[PDB]
RNA sequence: AGAGUGUAGCUUAAAAGCACCCAACUUACACUUAGGAGAUUCAAUUGACGCUCUGA
C-alpha cells in the first residue's frame, strides 16, 4: 500500500527539472528524490 | 508570522526559450489514454479495497465492543476512554535497502 | 403573516451556524472530551516532513481526500517554509578542505476534529499501513507555532 | 454467574522494504516522468551543458561529461543493501529478518489437555487490575525479551465466546518498533507469520475471523 | 441441524436515481469541465447457489 503516493508530478507551472537522485542515511538505506542536477550518491554525515 | 515559499524565484522570468514545442503523434496519446484508462480503473479497485477492509475492520471492532459490553458492565468505561499515551506519537517511513 | 399557520415559513438562519467570526486569529481549540463511556479528542497536529516536495503535497493531497471521504471535520491545512541545509563534503587524502551541496526539505500539516478511539486507531492504521517511501509521520498538539 | 477471563494479544510489525512493482505502475512513471520533463524548464544541468558546449565551440572555431562519468563511477562502485532477504533462507521462519514487505503476526503453540490447537498468545486478566495493563504485562512474560510494544489504542479488536462455565476472548494489538529479542533458540513456537501463511496455518473459525481485521495490504 | 433472506455500497425503482476514481484550476478543500468501471445466481407464483443468526 505504498505506492499510492508514489506516483507524482509537480503541479507548479514554472519549475526545473528533478532527477531521481539516491541519498544514503546514517545507517545504509537509500531513497528517490527528485532534485536537480543529476547526482547519484549524497554522502549526508 | 507564516513566510510563504510557494512563490517562484525571480529567475523564472528571464529565461524561457529552451523547449517550448511539443511533438506527438495519434499512436502516443491513444497509448496515454488507454494507460490512464487503466490507471484510473486500478485505483477504483484499490478505493473499492480499501473501503472494504476498512468496513470489515469496523464492523469487527462495532462486534467487539458490543460483546465487552454485554459481557462486562464495567470494563467498558476504562475500555472506550483513551490514556495518555500516544501524544508524541511518530512513525518513520519504510526504508529501501536494508542496512 | 404571524397568525396565519404559515408562519415562520422563510426562516432560514436557524439552520446554520456559520456567523462569519475572526478564524484567522482565533486561539481557542476544542477540549478533549473525557467522560468514560464516550470518549473525544481534540484538534491534532499531523507532520509529513521530507527531502522532497511533490511526495510530500501528494500525501497531503491523499490524506485529506481520505479524511473528506470519512466524514470528519478538518480544520485548517497549511504549509511552512522549507529550511536549506548544506552538506559539507570532506576530501579524500585531504582532510582539511571542506565542500557543500545543497538539499530541500518541505513539510505539511493537516488537522482533524473529531477523533474516538475506535475511529481514530483505525484512521491511524489505516495511514501507517499506507504510509508511502520517504516521509515521515510525527503528530504532535495544536500549540505548535511558526 | 462465572465467566472464566482470558485473552489475546497480536503482534502487529511495521514492514521495511516496499512491495515489488507492477509493469503498468513502471509505464506510468515512466509517462509521467515524460510529463515532467516536457513540462519542465531552465535547469541547472540543461543549462550548464547547453551554454558550456556553446563556449567550447565558439572559443575552438576561433565540466559536464566528467562530472557525469564519475557520478555514474561512484553508482557502480557504491553497491546498495541486497534487497534479497526472502529467498535466501527459506528456513528460518521464526526470525525477525525474515519477511520485510508485509506485516507479521506473532503466535505461540501450546498445547494442553482438552485442547491442542494453535491459539494466539492469550493474556488472563485480574478483576483486581486493569486491563490493558494485565495484556501488556502478559505479552512481556511470554516475549522473555526486551520489545516495544507500543498501543495504538485501549479499544479491542475482537472477541469471541466458547463454553464448556463461560469464558471470552479479548483481542489487543499494539505496535513494535525496534527487534531485540534475546535467544531466538527458545523452544517456544513463536514464528513471525504474514497473512497468507497465517491463513494456511489455522484451521478451526475461532482463528478465521481473525483476518478479517488484520492490514491485509 | 433449524430460521431470516435474493438488484453493484442504497432504493414502500421497474434495468433508473444516489455513490467511486482518474485528467484540468487550487498551499490545500471544494464547484465546474473532460472520461471510466459497475448489477435482477439458476430451470418454469415455485425448488436449489451466496450472507447472517440460533447450535454442536
Amino acid at each position: 500500500d505504498s505506492s499510492r503516493a508514489s506516483l507524482t508530478r509537480v503541479h507548479r507551472q514554472a519549475y526545473a527539472r528533478l532527477y531521481p537522485v539516491l541519498l544514503v542515511k546514517q545507517d545504509g538505506s537509500t531513497i528517490h528524490i527528485r532534485y536537480r542536477e543529476p547526482r547519484r550518491m549524497l554522502a549526508m554525515p | 508570522i507564516p513566510i510563504e515559499d510557494f512563490i517562484t524565484p525571480l529567475k523564472f522570468l528571464d529565461k524561457a526559450r529552451e523547449r517550448p514545442q511539443v511533438e506527438l503523434t495519434f499512436e502516443e496519446t491513444e497509448r496515454r489514454a488507454l494507460l490512464l484508462k487503466k490507471w484510473s480503473l486500478y485505483k477504483q479497485q484499490e478505493r473499492k479495497m480499501e473501503r472494504d477492509t476498512i468496513r470489515a475492520m469496523l464492523e469487527a471492532q462495532q462486534e467487539a465492543l458490543e460483546e465487552l459490553q454485554l459481557e462486562s458492565p464495567k470494563l467498558h468505561a476504562e475500555a472506550i476512554k483513551r490514556d495518555p499515551n500516544l501524544f508524541p506519537f511518530e512513525k518513520e517511513g519504510p526504508h529501501y535497502t536494508p542496512p | 403573516y404571524k397568525t396565519k399557520p404559515t408562519h415562520g415559513i422563510g426562516k432560514y438562519k436557524h439552520l446554520i451556524k456559520a456567523e462569519e467570526p475572526k478564524k484567522k486569529k482565533g486561539k481557542v481549540e476544542v477540549r478533549a472530551i473525557n467522560l468514560g463511556t464516550d470518549y473525544e479528542y481534540g484538534v491534532l497536529n499531523i507532520h509529513l516532513t521530507a527531502y522532497d516536495m511533490t511526495l510530500a503535497e501528494s500525501y497531503a493531497q491523499y490524506v485529506h481526500n481520505l479524511c473528506n471521504s470519512l466524514s470528519i471535520k478538518v480544520e485548517e491545512s497549511y504549509a511552512m517554509p522549507t529550511k536549506t541545509i548544506e552538506v559539507l563534503q570532506l576530501q579524500d587524502q585531504g582532510s582539511k578542505m571542506l565542500l557543500d551541496s545543497v538539499l530541500t526539505t518541505h513539510e505539511r500539516v493537516v488537522q482533524i476534529s473529531g477523533l474516538s478511539a475506535t475511529f481514530a486507531e483505525i484512521f491511524l492504521e489505516i495511514i501507517q499501513s499506507s504510509l508511502p517511501e520517504g516521509v515521515r509521520l510525527s503528530v504532535k498538539e495544536h500549540t505548535e507555532e511558526d | 454467574s462465572p465467566w472464566r477471563l482470558l485473552g489475546a494479544l497480536c503482534l502487529q510489525r511495521p514492514p521495511v522494504v516496499s512491495k515489488p512493482l507492477t509493469p503498468l505502475q513502471e509505464e506510468m512513471a515512466s509517462l509521467l516522468q515524460q510529463i515532467e520533463i516536457e513540462r519542465s524548464l531552465y535547469s541547472d544541468h540543461e543549462l550548464r551543458a547547453l551554454d558550456e558546449n556553446q563556449r567550447l565551440a565558439k572559443k575552438k572555431a576561433d565540466l559536464a561529461q566528467d562530472l557525469e562519468d564519475m557520478w555514474e563511477q561512484k553508482f557502480l562502485q557504491f553497491k546498495l543493501g541486497a534487497r534479497i532477504t526472502e529467498a535466501d533462507e527459506k528456513n528460518d521462519r521464526t526470525s525477525l529478518n525474515r519477511k520485510l514487505d508485509r506485516n507479521l503476526v506473532l503466535l505461540v503453540r501450546e498445547k494442553f489437555g482438552d485442547q491442542d490447537v494453535w491459539i494466539l498468545p492469550q493474556a488472563e486478566w485480574q478483576p483486581g487490575e486493569t486491563l490493558r495493563g494485565t495484556a501488556e504485562r502478559t505479552l512481556a512474560t511470554l516475549s522473555e525479551n526486551n520489545m516495544e510494544a507500543k498501543f495504538l489504542g485501549n479499544a479491542p479488536c475482537g472477541h469471541y465466546t466458547f463454553k464448556f462455565l463461560g469464558a471470552k476472548v479479548f483481542f489487543f494489538k499494539a505496535l513494535l518498533l525496534t527487534g531485540d529479542f534475546s535467544q531466538a533458540g527458545n523452544k517456544g513456537h513463536h514464528v513471525w507469520v504474514t497473512k497468507d501463511e497465517l491463513g494456511d496455518y489455522l484451521k478451526p473459525k475461532y482463528l478465521a475471523q481473525v483476518r478479517r481485521f488484520v492490514s491485509d495490504l
